[PDB]
């Protein structure tokens, strides 16, 4: 029958035209309800009589309250460093996302999955990724029925593959690079690690330690090593 | 709704809806001696009625129990309605608690295990209602903690003694932040989009469907310095949008709208043109600056209701980045609802034919100010009021009593006088003047302001009257807290004001009357009473106590009361369009008017003449148009339409549907969303037979010819009489004539108005010699009084004045084949010879009709036409949005009842229950409903509001007649059928004494027909339809054992009264209603006792009343029943002085 | 011809029903009114006394 | 079938709402290549 909903939003103001109505003022001659002349002229007083008080200080010393967001937030990621590269031009096809979107798009899906569920989905306990001295104790017959004959030995980082990665450590440290500073933030990370961290960098073969991933900042990178410097946050 | 487990894991779901007085009943039962020691010796009666606000939390299975109340000033006396500003920062100068932004708490209780989510809810309801009120304050003696419960939530703060004793009271805290956040505002970002877009979305497709799925993204991308795009943003992500835009078409708003208020839109400039030199209409305010204002031209928000406080935070922020704009317009399509962002802004009024497809809305940079403050007047304001009220009319009036109250203390007569002053940064504007009112009790008896009020908590030193209120419109958003604060200062509860007659005296506005600005917004419009003719001579002492007694200068009563002073009262922007008003339509505007629930913005008439009863006429006037006696001149005074109905004169020409919009001739437009059409029934010129007298035919060929429309010219001494401007323009130009002094005149039609104007010129004094009135034979061989006798006697009237009567005939030509302007001569045919007759002036009544102009403007609606215009049950025409009622309007011939229509029912029966329908269209507050079943379609439904005709007649008689709706039949028909009525009637026609009723074999009420020389109560009488003769105290027997000497007497004795006090009918429901309780195990109803024995399911040897009346009297429904009354009278009472209960003794 | 006794047949169910269900209530309306009015003329009559 | 004149009455009957916010409207024309090649023939 009849509805009361829109997108509730003005129009007519728009210096573009005076033009479809033709003559607005073409109804019939109104009597006014009462009520709107109560509103008019004569008995409302101007806006010109009024005071213009002083101060947009005023107002704000008005306020009252903590917004929202503003404390929690932070932190001291640099921002642009979240985002992806993606290769979608600076002036995309009007129809297409333009390119901001799809950096947001991209970073929130990222967020948005967990590496951990991943590989255990694939069928791998990170903790068993890693190197481990053999228990000379029990040493693993094949009967034992361990998917290897022997656990890790060989470190990773020899297969350890450049192939997948979208940026050389030096592009990562320049997108580190929050614009205009002379000197980079870390950028922000996750990293697999052990859990008792003195025993870690002691024994990082210890049979006990326990590997888990963890959210880190990135401090700097070593060519010489091919090693990157890195710390879990507070 | 919130889901809440109990600690036993039994879940409920729950809603927070505003107290409703059966709540307090469940509530009361919560109430807890712990309670008592927090708010002891508070009975919620005295402290809801003095309420700012109730708040109930309530379960999907209706159990009820969470409550509140809050008021504007703390409770165990620790400050002062008077002030507790200063007394606070001197607990902590930091919290800015003022009226502005300040409640306290007074009372809680609920079931603890959903008592403790209960509070959680209704905290973060007030918060969500009240957007200011940025904390709660909590206070109790300090030997108690708040103990868990409110330890959730309040926090302690240092304590304040009690004011008189060593007796101290703790303070704790609740914070608005805690329970309900702030936004945070930044200024838009491409990511911000996304999560916005599902919001428009769900909102909108057509905005994406012009776009494109990313026209939101590229309007961020778009913004500079003339259009800032601008979110808020909650954890972390943004869930509202607002587009501003610095352009204004200036010359639009300058053609569509009165700036006047409004200059500021413009800069100043020295030219000022903002005066002229009916042309004031026609006149514009040249403004002469540059444009100062910007508008808002897109906005969503949504959790949804974190909207409500943050779309007046944007304003804020909006006005930072525009350094050179002050004002901020918004026009709004018509049907859109004002949600919250809007409602801040004043509605800008267009001009006097404006017509835009929008209205449009104004906010200030001021209004961000929070420093509004009221205080009460001193000598400086006169400097700062002076500024203000310069344009003012009544500025020296209100000036002069500014002054006089700094004087005096007191008004020129001494009672209390009390003015304000609204203080902003140093500088004022504001002004409010009241008066401390009296004659409470004149209200109380003539109006129904119970609707509001439980007046016996409140007493006669309560009360305020306002008289003058002038503001800066765009603090009036902020207004309804200044009326608040108004009512806590002057230590009133109800602010009144009076809507004085807009005709006035024949000049003056008499004094009565009031300089009315904006506060008709916040009041209420109360529902006019119907008091009792009072026999006041056989009462003396025991009158209704003469003040309520007294006449006084009519007019409509609006009102606030602190309850009321939170409500927002959502307006509806609907273009609700009503058409004409005769027999019936102003029915369909009371009740839009009197549903304080909503607020009509749009609602237009359109009439002939606009309202009805604009004339002061003298009664002769009257005397012309035979009546339905159910308005009048104080009626219309009281309902007071004009108040708030949009009026337009002249009737309408054409519809147009596919526009949605309907012509008034010359091409003036106007547009409608819902168009109800009630032209009434309207007479139609009466045409000549064409076929003479002077052809001697045989009459069922003229009769034929009869039927026919009237298309030539109109004689200018041939009259046509719908309405008292047509009687007052005939009667000048009688009075401006020789004819009255000498004339031959016809007054022609078989109609009851036709003697009503035999009469009205016997009153004028035309010789009754002069007189003559031919009356054709009908259709139907009922007369137009179906009382022989009464018929009989008016004719023996007619006989002794002269008046020249003719049965039979039917009108021959007027001037025959001669020029017909003016008649002069005129024949008549009849079944046996012709007749001629000296004809100086003919009046008409005798056949009404829809208009043929009106007609045809249906046709080319290609409404469905049949005669008369065609509806189902439920008023829809075979356009969904269009509808239409009253004796204009018939059935489909499926409903096989062509003789049963709007026509036979009262008027007001029709417009009442037709506005009942179209309001389940427009009020949000009871449920969208379905459209009818087709099982609806199947039946007309037996209305029951009785018709009225009444009349005075030839040789100064009165006559009153009242139906229940029927096809006509004659009455010696039915008086001679014995399966009808006993009929009771003490009567001599002639003698000017008479009565008659019909009663039905079941045995109750169904006719009246009177007729007299005294000025019956018919007020009175009409609640006589449709009663038993049981309560007309066994009637029947009186009747027959020769007891009653006459009726109009004995309906003087004081216990009729109550039968015709309009309480006792609801009184009768509520007793109806206390038999349809169920009192005992064993026991069915009275009712169904009554149903077993009269529907042969018991068999009995006495008969069925016996049984019954033992059985009741026997039983103890007989002490509810008498319970009930005497409490009715105990309220009533101060009505009516004549009921027994205790109370007298 | 069916739609014709469809419809008689429709119009003529209601007005029997109509008619017979209002007849019964008639009577429950006689009675409350007759235990209302001797109580509200009694007590009227008592006060003046 | 047979229902031409039909069409000229609904064809005034066509409403006449404007663009809701013209800025929008001119920023989108605005990256249209077509306009953008006008500007480099400018």
């Amino acid at each position: 029958p009849l509805m009361k909903q829109r997108g509730f939003y003005s129009d007519i103001l728009s210096p573009g035209t005076l033009d479809k109505l033709g003559n607005v003022c073409c109804g019939p001659y109104m009597s006014q309800n009462l009520i709107r002349q109560a509103d008019l002229d004569k008995f409302t007083p101007k806006v010109d009589s009024f005071v213009i008080p002083e101060d947009f200080q005023e107002r704000v010393e008005q306020q009252i309250i903590g917004a929202t967001t503003r404390l929690l937030t932070q932190t001291d990621f640099p921002l642009q460093s979240y985002e992806p590269k993606v290769q979608v031009p600076f002036q995309v096809l009007p129809g297409q996302c333009p390119r901001k979107i799809e950096i947001e798009r991209r970073k929130q899906q990222y967020l948005r999955l967990d590496i951990e569920q991943l590989l255990t989905s694939e069928g791998i306990d990170s903790n068993k990724l890693m190197p481990r001295h053999p228990d000379l104790q029990h040493p693993q017959t094949i009967e034992q029925g361990r998917d290897p004959l022997f656990p890790i030995y060989l470190p990773l980082k020899v297969f350890d593959n450049e192939e997948f990665d979208c940026r050389t450590p030096t592009e990562w440290l320049n997108m580190g690079l929050e614009p205009g500073s002379q000197n980079r933030k870390p950028v922000p990370g996750k990293a697999l690690l052990p859990t008792d961290d003195d025993l870690g960098h002691e024994d990082p073969k210890n049979q006990e330690l326990d590997y888990r991933w963890c959210e880190v900042g990135v401090l700097d990178y070593d060519e010489e090593k091919k090693l990157y410097l890195v710390q879990k946050t507070d | 709704m919130s889901i809440l487990t109990s600690p036993r894991g039994k879940v409920e779901v729950v809603h927070c809806r505003r107290t409703e007085s059966q709540d307090i009943f469940c509530i009361k039962n919560l109430v807890r001696k712990f309670t008592q020691k927090l708010f002891g010796r508070l009975n919620i009666i005295y402290l809801l009625e003095k309420a700012n606000l109730a708040v109930t939390v309530c379960n999907d299975k209706e159990e009820i129990m969470a409550h509140s109340i809050f008021l504007d000033y703390p409770n165990w006396n620790v400050a002062k309605q008077d002030n507790w500003i200063p007394l606070f920062r001197e607990l902590d100068k930091e919290i800015p608690c003022t009226p502005l932004n300040t409640l306290f708490m007074h009372f809680f209780v609920a079931v603890d295990e959903y008592a403790t989510g209960c509070l959680k809810e209704i905290i973060r309801t007030v918060f969500k209602a009240v957007p200011e009120l940025y904390f709660i304050f909590l206070i109790v003696p300090t030997y108690l903690s708040l103990g868990s419960t409110l330890i959730t939530v309040f926090d302690q703060v240092g304590n304040i003694p009690c004011l008189n004793y060593n007796e101290d009271f703790a303070v704790h805290i609740c914070h608005r932040h805690n329970h309900y956040p702030q936004l945070h505002i930044r200024k838009a970002r491409v990511e911000d989009h996304d999560d916005l877009m599902p919001i428009f979305m769900h909102y909108d497709n057509t905005l994406k469907e012009i776009y494109g799925e990313y026209f939101l993204a590229e309007l961020i991308e778009a913004q500079d310095k003339d259009h800032h795009a601008v979110v808020c943003e909650v954890e972390g992500k943004a869930v509202g949008f607002m587009s501003v835009c610095t352009s204004v078409n200036l010359p639009l708003l300058h053609e569509c709208f009165d700036l006047g208020p409004f200059h500021g839109f413009c800069t100043p400039h020295p030219d000022d043109i903002l005066k002229p030199s009916v042309e004031s209409s026609h006149f514009r305010p040249l403004y002469l600056g540059d444009p100062i204002a910007f508008c808002i031209q897109l906005f969503c928000i949504d959790v949804l209701i974190s909207n409500v406080s943050l779309s007046l935070d944007f304003m804020s922020f909006v006005f930072s980045l525009f350094p050179g704009k002050n004002f901020c317009l918004i026009s709004v399509p018509h049907l859109t609802p004002e949600f919250v962002l809007i409602q801040n802004f004043v509605k800008v009024v267009p001009f006097n034919n404006c017509t835009l497809d929008h209205d449009l809305y104004v906010f200030h940079r001021a209004g961000l100010l929070r420093s509004i403050t009221i205080r009460l007047a001193k000598f400086l304001d006169t400097a700062g009021v002076e500024k203000l009220v310069s344009t003012l009319l009544l500025s020296t009036k209100i000036l002069d009593d500014l002054a006089q109250y700094n004087e005096a203390g007191r008004d020129p007569d001494g009672t209390a006088l009390q003015v304000f002053v609204a203080e902003v940064a140093d500088q004022i504007v504001g002004i409010a003047v009241i008066r401390k009112e009296m004659d409470i009790e004149y209200i109380r008896s003539h109006y129904n302001i119970e609707d509001f009020i439980y007046f016996s908590h409140h007493q006669q030193e309560e009360h305020g009257r306002l008289n003058h209120f002038a503001l800066n419109p765009i603090f009036r958003h902020y207004t309804k807290f200044f009326l608040k604060e108004i009512l806590r200062l002057g230590y009133k509860s109800c602010l009144y004001y009076p809507v004085y007659p807009q005709t006035r005296e024949g000049k003056l506005q008499s004094s009565y009357s009031h300089s009315l600005t904006s506060a008709l917004h916040y009041l209420v419009p109360v529902r006019p009473r119907r008091q009792i003719v009072y026999p006041l001579e056989k009462l003396g002492i025991n009158a209704p106590s003469k003040e309520v007694s007294k006449d006084q200068v009519s007019f409509a009563l609006n009102h606030t009361n602190r309850k009321l002073t939170l409500e927002p009262k959502v307006t509806v922007n609907a273009r609700i369009v009503v058409v004409g008003a005769s027999s019936v339509g102003i029915s369909f505007l009371e009740t839009l008017v009197f549903c304080s629930h909503l607020k009509f913005n749009n609602l237009t008439l359109i009439s002939t003449h606009g309202l009805p009863g604009k004339r002061l006429l003298h009664n002769e006037q009257r005397k012309f148009l035979a009546s339905d006696h159910c308005f009048n001149d104080k009626d219309y005074a009281l309902m007071s339409l004009c108040s708030w109905v949009n009026v337009v004169v002249g009737r309408m020409t054409a519809i147009d549907r596919a526009a949605k919009q309907v012509v008034v001739s010359k091409s003036e437009i106007v547009f409608y969303d819902h168009l109800i059409l009630c032209t009434g029934l309207q007479y139609q010129v009466p045409c000549p037979t064409g076929a003479d007298t002077e052809q001697h035919l045989t009459n069922r060929e003229v009769l034929e010819l009869s039927k026919q429309r009237y298309t030539g010219t109109v004689p200018s001494n041939l009259f046509i009489l719908n309405d008292e401007e047509d009687c007052v323009r005939m009667l000048c130009w009688l009075r401006n004539s020789s004819i009255l002094t000498e004339g031959k005149v016809i007054v022609y039609g078989n109609t009851l108005d036709a003697y009503t104007t035999v009469e009205t010129l016997l009153n004028i004094g035309m010789k009754g010699s002069g007189i003559y009135f031919v009356h054709p034979p009908t259709e139907s061989n009922i007369t137009c009084i179906n009382n022989n006798d009464v018929e009989s006697a008016v004719e023996d009237a007619l006989s002794a004045a002269g008046v020249t009567v003719f049965h039979d005939a039917l009108l021959a030509q007027w001037n025959h084949g001669q020029h017909p302007d003016p008649i002069y001569n005129a024949c008549f045919t009849t079944s046996t010879k012709p007749i001629r007759l000296e004809c100086s002036a003919f009046f008409s009544f005798y056949k009404k009709n829809v208009d043929y102009e009106t007609f045809k403007a249906f046709n080319d609606a290609c409404l469905v036409y049949d005669g008369r215009l065609v509806i189902d049950t439920t008023f829809h025409t075979n356009d969904i949005a269009i509808r239409a009622a009253g004796s204009l309007t018939k059935f489909s011939n499926r409903y096989y009842s062509n003789e049963w229509t709007h026509s036979n029912f009262s008027s007001k029966e029709i417009g009442f229950q037709l506005a009942a329908a179209m309001l389940s269209l427009f009020d949000p507050t009871l449920e969208p409903v379905t459209e009818p079943p087709a099982d609806l379609d199947r039946l007309i439904p037996m209305y029951k509001g009785a018709k009225i005709q009444g009349g005075i007649l030839p040789g100064s008689y009165h006559y009153l007649h009242i139906s229940k709706p029927a096809i006509p039949t004659p009455l010696n028909l039915q008086r001679s059928q014995p399966d009808f009525g006993s009929d009771v009637v003490t009567g001599n026609a002639k003698k000017g004494t008479y009565f008659r009723l019909y009663i039905n074999n079941y045995k109750l009420v169904e006719a009246i027909t009177c007729f007299s020389k005294e000025p019956f109560p018919s007020s009175n009488y009409i609640r006589l339809f449709g009663q038993h003769e049981q309560v007309l105290n066994n009637l029947c027997t009186r009747f027959d054992d020769k007891l009653i000497p006459d009726l109009y007497s004995y309906f003087t004795e004081p216990w009729c009264m109550a039968l015709f006090h309009d309480r006792f009918i609801d009184l009768k429901k509520e007793l109806r209603q206390i038999l349809i309780s169920k009192q005992e195990e064993d026991k069915p109803t009275m009712e169904e006792i009554a149903y077993r024995l009269e529907e042969e399911e018991i068999n009995l040897n006495e008969k069925p009343q016996k049984y019954l009346q033992r059985v009741f009297e026997d039983s103890i429904y007989k002490s509810l029943l008498e319970k009930s009354i005497l409490d009715y009278l105990h309220y009533n009472q101060y009505h009516l002085p004549m009921y027994a209960w205790p109370g007298i003794i | 011809k069916a739609e014709k006794q469809v419809t008689l047949a429709l119009q003529r169910q209601r007005n029997l029903h109509e008619d017979k269900l209002s007849v019964i209530e008639n009577h429950l309306g006689d009675l409350e009114g007759r235990v209302l009015a001797d109580m509200f003329d009694f007590l009227s009559k008592e006060l003046v006394r | 079938h047979t229902t031409k004149a039909q069409e000229r009455t609904r064809k005034r009957q066509q409403p006449v709402k404007l663009e809701p916010l013209p800025v929008l409207k001119v920023y989108q024309d605005h990256k249209q290549p077509e306009y953008i090649y006008e500007q480099n023939r400018q």
